[PDB]
């Protein structure tokens, strides 16, 4: 069982948004699918349910008229459209297949109602000083100055995960700064290379940053 | 909509100990055969897990050391063994009517020995430098109890402004905390000084942790 | 709405392979539907739209009308509803066609 969502979104105030759910791994028609948002106080809004068997629909009436569910059976997919955005509609948007439970839940979705412009992050490494201290060795990786979230910062392209710590994006003057710290033992670097990779979607960039000694 | 009054708002429990999470409703959500109460676990920058479902069913690959039990307005989230991995937001739903709506959640957190922190300092990268801006890192992993303070000192002299901190939640693997903190100056500013200090100050040690570079 | 309401008939005996689904089934199907409204065949174009049909009316009237006595149907209790109805639905669609 899969329930995979469309990519994070900008999006300026007052314009529209449709984020998809493809499911598969199981019967579509068999499942209702909710949609819950979760904001920046962690709380758990919803959204609305459908049932993909007839397409009837149940939603969170305080909302109004800001949202659209609907299922295209053919590819086992669900919709929600949102309309009129405001900057409160920033979030993280989930789909969840649903019988009295939600057991399989999509990735989530972040969307920024915002004006403020794109901006890619730069990207800095964090080498250490030229003393060698020797129980192991940390390292890390800089990345300042970008809207919106989110950015995707991994080590080696993934395959350095223990010994990571990446930390919250900071907020400040309208722009997003984030660090993650990799440690390792003294024996594997700078012998080894080690690589901070980070994508920003909104601006669709991709950079590699190899951490060389001194 | 039906309330779930959910307690406690966080939770504090030793490895191996017992953590229990309580649900109350504002109105029965169960018959005499089955309750409709459902908890879930979230992690960061992950979805909620469903754990147990009509109140006391465990998901399959959900360990034992979970269980849920109760009926009518009371429900229990109770973890027995508790483990580091357990570290996490637990949330109570009923499964009535809709809305499912959700209890306001439980922070859980481990107790473990105290850590002194892992401090790394950073001088900018030639990158930074060659744009104009130059920010100073400081690292402090790995630390327990969660309170820690950072000072940064340039040529000696404290300095606050320009300073972002960021903290972790604590560490699925050893429940730990961990911090960063970056001090950002001028290209120009950075260069009229020379030694660049972050003090970590901290339960474990009686004196400051201090780690320091010279830009010369 | 132009549309007639079948003779009950048994509900099928569901097996859904987990013996939570299959004790609750048991335990609950005579909450459930065990008479269908229908239209007559002539107006549909074959006989997976007479069971959308028959299954979508049932299972809405079904829930108006016990809902005004109290009744609280979940999704479980839906899902199992589409499930069995359009066994029961199927066969009224077989019923009609021994009227020849």
């Amino acid at each position: 069982v899969k329930l995979q969502e469309s990519g994070p979104q900008l999006v300026r105030p007052g314009s529209s948004v449709k984020i998809s759910c493809k499911a598969s791994g199981y019967s579509f028609t068999g499942y209702f699918m909710h949609w819950v948002r979760q904001t920046r106080v962690k709380s758990l809004e919803w959204i609305g349910r459908i049932n993909p068997y007839n397409g009837n629909t149940n939603y969170n009436k305080i909302f109004k008229k800001k949202a659209t569910l609907t299922v295209d059976k053919s590819s086992s997919t669900a919709y929600m459209q949102l309309n009129s955005l405001t900057s409160d509609d920033s979030a993280v948007y989930f789909c969840a297949r649903s019988q009295d439970a939600w057991d399989y839940w999509g990735q989530g979705v972040t969307i920024t109602v915002s004006s403020a412009k794109t901006t890619p992050p730069s990207v800095y490494p964090l080498a250490p000083s030229a003393a060698a201290a020797n129980s192991m060795v940390t390292l890390g990786c800089l990345v300042k100055g970008y809207f919106p979230e989110p950015v995707t910062v991994t080590w080696n392209s993934g395959s350095l995960s223990g010994g990571v710590h990446t930390f919250p994006a900071v907020l400040q003057s309208d722009l997003y700064t984030l660090s993650s710290s990799v440690t390792v033992p003294s024996s594997t670097w700078p012998s080894e290379t080690i690589t901070c990779n980070v994508a920003h979607p909104a601006s669709s960039t991709k950079v590699d940053k190899k951490i060389v000694p001194r | 909509d039906i309330v779930m009054t959910q307690s406690p708002a966080v939770l504090a429990t030793s490895n191996g100990e017992r953590a229990t999470i309580t649900c109350k409703a504002s109105m029965s959500v169960s018959t005499s055969t089955y309750s409709y109460m459902d908890w879930y676990q979230q992690k960061p920058g992950q979805p909620p897990k469903l754990l147990i479902k009509k109140a006391s069913n465990n998901e399959t690959g959900v360990p034992a050391r979970f269980s849920g039990s109760g009926t009518k307005k009371d429900f229990t989230l109770t973890i027995h063994p508790v483990q580091q991995e357990d570290v996490s937001t637990y949330y109570c739903q009923h499964s009535w009517q809709t809305p499912l709506t959700f209890g306001a959640g439980t922070v859980l957190e481990l107790k473990r020995a105290d850590a002194a922190p892992t401090v790394s300092i950073f001088p900018p990268s030639s990158e930074q430098l060659t744009s104009g801006g130059a920010s100073v890192v400081c690292f402090l992993n790995n630390f327990y109890p969660k309170d820690i303070n950072v000072k940064w000192k340039i040529d000696g002299s404290e300095r606050q402004n320009g300073v972002l901190n960021s903290e972790t939640d604590q560490d699925s693997k050893d429940s730990t905390y961990s911090m960063s903190s970056t001090l950002t100056l001028t290209k120009d500013e950075y260069e009229r000084h020379n030694s660049y200090t972050c003090e970590a100050t901290h339960k474990t040690s009686t004196s400051p942790i201090v780690k320091s570079f010279n830009r010369a | 709405g132009g549309y007639m309401l079948g003779s009950a008939m048994s509900r099928p005996m569901i097996h859904f392979g987990n013996d939570w689904e299959d004790r609750y089934y048991r335990e609950n199907m005579y909450r459930y539907p065990n008479q269908v409204y229908y239209r007559p065949v002539d107006q549909y174009s074959n006989q997976n739209n007479f069971v959308h049909d028959c299954v979508n009316i049932t299972i809405k009237q079904h829930t108006v009308t016990t809902t005004t006595k109290g009744e609280n149907f979940t999704e479980t209790d839906v899902k199992m509803m589409e499930r069995v109805v359009e066994q029961m639905c199927v066969t009224q669609y077989q019923k009609e066609s021994q009227a020849y």
